[PDB]
């Protein structure tokens, strides 16, 4: 029996004992009409340690533990570089809306006091709708889990204070049906410095602790101390080769002028993480930048037959 | 540019929650 867990629902489903990953997913994603499955994937959690279920790998061989309900989290591995002008399904974009609000409220990414202000408008605009003095009298708020911990530890303000801020930018987004409010949170949040980087503890040839990032932009190397500003950055149409050899990685420029680099990783597990992250954040990369595939354009105009379905019930 | 169109708003956010900051 496994449980797969997405970031609204918890479904089961009777996998087969001689089941390899693809063909849990392929269900997972079928069973939530889910066509963009390239963004996601299923994780799980094992004696502290995040990994990913292999596709060319049977599900009970992995590492998992053999509890009774085998469970994993349908997560988005992969990041558009702007989601406005990537993600086409409204599932697509909503597990993405709430996979990066959570990402936001529990800190796993940095955001500053003033973002998370306007991010917290367009979440209440996506779950109540249109702001209306009638209905949203003070204290509607309440209860609602609206900004990162660490933001209301930094000033001297009452829930009613922050509230109050918040409700003055809703009250501006009249008009935003929920998708397009959900679209303007990411929006935001895709501008933020830490947002989609996958963090690597790696060593320079000195032995310098660094951190590599490895992104839908690029590789960047940062100081451990400071996981906003990178100390280099490697565009992917910048790199000409990475190489991989005996926990060492060389990252080489397509530009003569600036130094190959060479760095370190301690396991080997996370180092076959870091070139599959590597591979498929390259080819998101190049794919983007190219025209539409055929089965693209097709799901985009099955996108805009839903949306119109939809809007002909509200008027 | 970071955050788009919306500098305006976070700006007037950011002197709105000054008065209040920790320090």
């Amino acid at each position: 029996t496994v449980r797969i867990v997405t970031m609204d629902a918890e479904m089961e489903f009777n996998c087969e004992m001689k089941w390899k990953g693809k063909d849990l997913f392929d269900l997972v994603c079928r069973t939530l009409g889910l066509r963009e499955t390239w963004f996601f994937g299923l994780q799980y959690t094992i004696k502290d340690t995040v990994a990913w279920l292999k596709m060319d790998k049977k599900v009970l061989d992995h590492d998992v533990s053999k509890e009774e309900p085998v469970t994993f989290h349908f997560l988005a591995k992969f990041y558009p570089e702007n989601a406005e002008e990537e993600l086409v399904q409204e599932i697509t974009q909503h597990l993405f809306f709430l996979q990066v609000k959570k990402q936001i409220l529990d800190e796993k990414i940095y955001c500053p006091p003033e973002a998370s202000v306007l991010l917290a408008s367009y979440a209440v605009q996506a779950k109540y709708g249109d702001y209306d003095p009638s209905v949203h009298k003070r204290g509607f708020l309440a209860q609602e889990e609206l900004l990162p911990k660490r933001v209301i530890n930094l000033y001297q303000m009452t829930p009613e204070m922050w509230e109050e801020r918040i409700t003055v930018w809703y009250a501006e987004h009249r008009g935003r049906a929920r998708d397009e409010a959900e679209m303007e949170y990411l929006k935001i949040a895709q501008d933020l410095e830490m947002y989609g980087v996958n963090y690597f503890a790696i060593r320079n040839k000195k032995g310098t602790e660094l951190l590599l990032g490895v992104d839908a932009l690029g590789l960047h190397i940062y100081d451990p101390e400071n996981r906003l500003t990178p100390k280099i950055s490697f565009p992917w149409n910048e790199i000409r080769n990475i190489s991989y050899s005996d926990k060492e990685f060389t990252i080489k420029p397509l530009d003569k002028k600036i130094d190959v680099f060479k760095f370190n990783s301690s396991k080997l597990r996370v180092n076959k993480l870091i070139l599959q992250l590597c591979i498929e954040n390259h080819d998101l990369f190049m794919r983007r930048r190219k025209a539409d595939s055929l089965e693209v354009q097709q799901m985009k105009a099955q996108a805009r037959e839903e949306k119109a379905r939809k809007q002909m019930e509200r008027q | 540019p970071k955050f788009g169109t919306h500098h305006k708003a976070l700006q007037e956010i950011r002197n709105s929650l000054l008065p209040f900051a920790n320090e």
